[PDB]
DNA sequence: TCAATATCCACCTGCAGATACTACCAAAAGTGTATTTGGAAACTGCTCCATCAAAAGGCATGTTCAGCTGGATTCCAGCTGAACATGCCTTTTGATGGAGCAGTTTCCAAATACACTTTTGGTAGTATCTGCAGGTGGATATTGA
DNA sequence: TCAATATCCACCTGCAGATACTACCAAAAGTGTATTTGGAAACTGCTCCATCAAAAGGCATGTTCAGCTGGAATCCAGCTGAACATGCCTTTTGATGGAGCAGTTTCCAAATACACTTTTGGTAGTATCTGCAGGTGGATATTGA
């Protein structure tokens, strides 16, 4: 198996999964587009802010997306589910 | 007693499509529709003035609220008739 | 209690103004004199009817106290409704009428309320909340008749619910002892007044 | 010698001022606030009616209904987006049919 | 890049810790779209709640309120 | 044909269900929350209330449709209404 | 006669082709009525809250309005 | 200069579970759940006053509000308590 | 000389919260009782939610309460997760729940 | 069924970070007291608009049929996961300066109050006029062949 | 494709329900002029924490293979829609109340200001203790046999 480990383990912890200075340097890479091109400096706090509700929006849509999967008879993660709860949704 | 925006509707119709007119129910839309804009800029004024310890709402205030409400390009050029607007009122 | 029957009362006494409001409770008897001496009537009236719901709670009232309260605050508030007048003709003590309204109106119609109080001159008031075949009366909008043992002259008022007024007068018709009611060419606000001129007309023929 | 004349609107500037300051929204308010905030209602209730008289005129009609605002409103990517939480009396829905 | 620092196992953890058991091997692009909207949206809003104070520091308190206008409320920072 | 009533319906604006049976419904709701007391209704209310419960149901309707294809279908079922409601919240 | 037996099939089956749907199955026409039920309940006890508030007997349509915009949905045609 | 609700978590902890401690992450959630409510119930009663005309905030309007934002058993129990407080503060 | 807390019987401040709603711009006067209703209302949902948290913490052999005993509870619970569905909890994780 | 291997589960040990406690203090925030004032409760009353019945005809109800679709089975090729060996990128740690934050002046802008003029909302009584319903004529797609 | 039948568009006429236009009015509200006040901008300084570097190794990357699953094609029976005849419930109308909304009074509860306690937040400094990681050590299912 080891699917059914890793999910056990996954949904008993609480830390963050996602690396720290790869999401830093993206959000940075994203600020600079507005601010009229000058750099601003970032708190830590926020930045970790900022991965806790993104890591969050990510699980819940996983979770909403694989109920789509299981209503089309299938058990394998496709885009069209991801899309259409994010339609349903209303975003 | 009763106090509604139609007057001004109706001359902003005039202006913009002279052969056309407005029906009653669809007023009311409108009426409606002025009202929530108004509570949603001046709540988010309220807050922004809250937040940064401030007495009093001004120009400023409104420009931002404006800009975190709307979308994209009509935020541009809401913010672009109000500022044309302050600036040709301060010079009479 | 009842929640139907609490709201009931509350509502009920807060429409008594505070002027008058230990005289009816007086009348009603439902609390005791002492229950009455600990109450404080100087505060708003929302704290006065919560301590006198209370009270009640602590005992246990029916309906028919309630219905009781709301006849005797009709007594005093008489203008508050139009009186209309009906005449019986072609022709029992009070407790053989009192049953025989009660079990024809029982029998029309399985759900309902009805309650007497006496008054002096032999009158006799009744409050009536009418029902169906399948649901539950309505006490807000009851029928109040004034009917006077002595006399075949009898006193409606108008309710804002018809479909009831001949099942009324046929009651009236058979628990007495008579057989036939018309209405009289007389109605308006002031009771007394019909009352008047009702008796002079029976005094003086 | 009108605010809303001085500014070149049609909207009303002093009842915009006492609405603000009705409302408890902020112990003061300045002289800017009520026009900024009118001229921006003024432009955002224009550019609707545009797309309301548009529509009209493409059902070959003279007066503006419900109707008319729906689909303006629906029709429009931005505007949808400001109003999607809002359902509008007499308006219906977009015609959409799709193949499975 | 900058994208595809968010990697393959790590979106793969995301997914398990959400229930999933298989996952396409089209997943991993249309997760790094998802995101990169996400976080448009908040910073930009940060950024405006930022600058109509006039400092050059992106707080915690921004992002906050920035969440809770789009109605994401969060709880543990401010 | 399925495909007249459909373009028909989505051409018109009027409310589909009939107002007795909905005043009627809606009072009976009330008088849970009143203790036993008729609480009248303006005639504008029951309106407003009818249009927005008319609108539910026919943005429901949609979302839900658009869960039948998703699984291959055509037919609408009860199984994809609820899951619409899951996901909306 | 239950009071949301008059929500009847026809209507539904309107509301659903006005959705876009083509055809339909015997037990949607329960599962409406619940859902209807359920909106109704919500709407109805916030919208008599503000009116007990008012010492008012009678349901304006500005409760329902202010009722609606909190649950989440505001509706213009009415005042 | 800066002002929490920790004090008072406190005292309420060792009031229902006197063996149990709290960690200063979870204190940061629970001031934020203070803050939350607090704004929600506060703006509800804002609103009651302006519809019915009223500029005066009382116990009345912050019942009302707990009635309309709390969901069933909750906002009995809610109201109960601070109904309770209310009367034994007057009554001092 | 004597508080307003314990003229009440509480935790909770009164003089604070009276102070919050007179800065907040939510109405031109406030009365005596508000506060102390709202005060009442705020210390019973923290022990609400303490004692779930609590009893979370004891179930998994623990003596102090973190952010995921606090989630536990919340979403254990069919009313507090109501109130707090358009809300996430840091480091609090997600319930199990496969399938 | 057998079972070694993970694997699980429990149990014990040590220690490091984080909690809880005590003392100081000082300031800023809450309490008590007395005065004045204005909002809101209490009571009247009147007109609007909500509710209750009645009459009928239009939409819904019930039954049958047949054509369409949902659901289960079989088969095969594509695609995912698992394992293993590399090595590259993240993490941790430390000197450094830029920006947030506090304190002081002052000056420009907002509130307060009185007079006066303008505007807007509502009613009476019109007069159009736009849009809907019905009627009729011309033209095409799809049903079945 | 042939073709009649609905059905589709289009044009027309008629009319009536609803929109624009006048009058008028008078009540409410906005504007203009002085005066006073205080909130926020502008300037200076300080120290905190956020950017920017350099090593170490642990997680990510790439290749290959085996098996699991998605998708397409059959087939069968269940079930939904369409059509027709009928009758019951909703729609429309007219008549009264009763409850909302406006008005007046007054009284009770709120703002305001001043003087006095008290409580809470922050800072050293103390110590202690909870839980995490490690490792021992007992004991279970599991996929290959």
């Amino acid at each position: 198996q080891g699917w059914l480990k890793e999910i056990r383990k996954l949904q008993k912890s609480t830390h963050l999964l996602i690396r720290k200075l790869p999401f830093s340097r993206l959000a940075r890479e994203i600020c600079v587009k507005f601010t009229r091109g000058v750099d601003f400096n970032w708190q830590a706090q926020a930045l970790l802010a900022l991965q806790e509700a993104a890591e969050a929006f990510l699980v819940h849509l996983f979770e909403d997306a694989y109920l789509l999967t299981l209503h089309a008879g299938r058990v394998t993660l496709f885009p069209k589910d991801v899309q259409l709860a994010r339609r349903i949704r209303g975003l | 007693r009763k106090e509604s925006y139609s007057v001004y509707v109706y001359k902003v119709l005039k202006q913009v499509h002279p052969d056309t007119g407005i029906s009653s129910k669809a007023m009311g839309i409108m009426n409606s529709f002025v009202n929530d804009i108004f509570e949603r800029i001046a709540g988010e004024a309220s807050r922004l003035a809250h937040y940064n310890k401030r007495s009093t709402i001004t120009s400023r205030e409104i420009q931002t609220a404006v800009r975190l409400l709307l979308p994209g390009e009509l935020a541009k050029h809401a913010v672009s008739e109000g500022t044309k607007a302050v600036t040709k009122y301060t010079s009479s | 209690m009842d929640e139907t029957v609490a709201e009931f009362i509350k509502r009920t006494i807060l429409k008594i103004p505070m002027n008058e409001l230990t005289t009816i409770l007086k009348a009603w008897d439902f609390l005791s004199e002492n229950q009455l001496q600990t109450v404080n009537f100087r505060q708003r009236k929302e704290s006065v009817v919560q301590h006198l719901i209370h009270l009640c709670e602590e005992k246990r009232a029916s309906i028919s106290d309630a219905a009781l309260l709301d006849i005797i605050y009709m007594q005093f508030h008489q203008h508050q409704k139009v009186w209309d007048v009906f005449q019986m003709s072609k022709g029992f003590d009070m407790k053989q009428f009192k049953n025989s309204f009660k079990k024809i109106l029982q029998r029309a119609l399985k759900n309902v309320t009805v309650s007497f109080r006496e008054t002096e001159e032999n009158a006799v008031w009744i409050r009536i909340a009418w029902g169906t075949q399948y649901t539950k009366p309505n006490q807000y909008k009851p029928t109040y008749v004034v009917y006077y043992s002595q006399t075949p002259y009898a006193f409606t008022s108008s309710s804002m619910l018809r479909r009831n007024t001949p099942l009324l007068g046929q009651a009236l018709t058979i628990a007495s002892k008579h057989h036939q009611i018309v209405k009289m060419d007389l109605r308006s606000r002031y009771l007394d007044s019909l009352k008047a001129i009702v008796f002079k007309q029976y005094n003086q023929t | 010698k009108s605010r809303s004349s001085r500014a070149g609107l049609q909207f009303p500037v002093g009842r915009v001022h006492r609405l603000l300051r009705k409302g408890n929204y902020a112990e003061r308010v300045g002289a800017g606030a009520p026009v900024y905030l009118a001229a921006v209602l003024e432009y955002l209730t224009a550019e609707i009616l545009e797309l309301a008289g548009n529509a009209a005129r493409d059902n070959k009609k003279t007066r503006i209904i419900p109707r008319h605002l729906q689909l303006a409103i629906r029709n429009d990517e931005e505007l949808n987006k400001l109003l999607g939480r809002v359902t509008i009396a007499q308006g219906g829905v977009l015609p959409n049919i799709q193949a499975v | 890049d900058n994208i595809q620092g968010i990697t393959k196992p790590a979106i793969r953890r995301l997914a398990r810790r959400g229930g999933v058991k298989r996952i396409s091997g089209l997943i991993y692009e249309e997760t790094r779209g998802v995101l990169k909207v996400f976080l448009e949206n908040v910073i930009r809003d940060a950024v405006t709640y930022t600058e109509h104070a006039k400092r050059k520091t992106v707080t915690a308190m921004d992002v906050v309120y920035a969440l809770k206008r789009q109605g994401r409320t969060l709880y543990g920072f401010g």
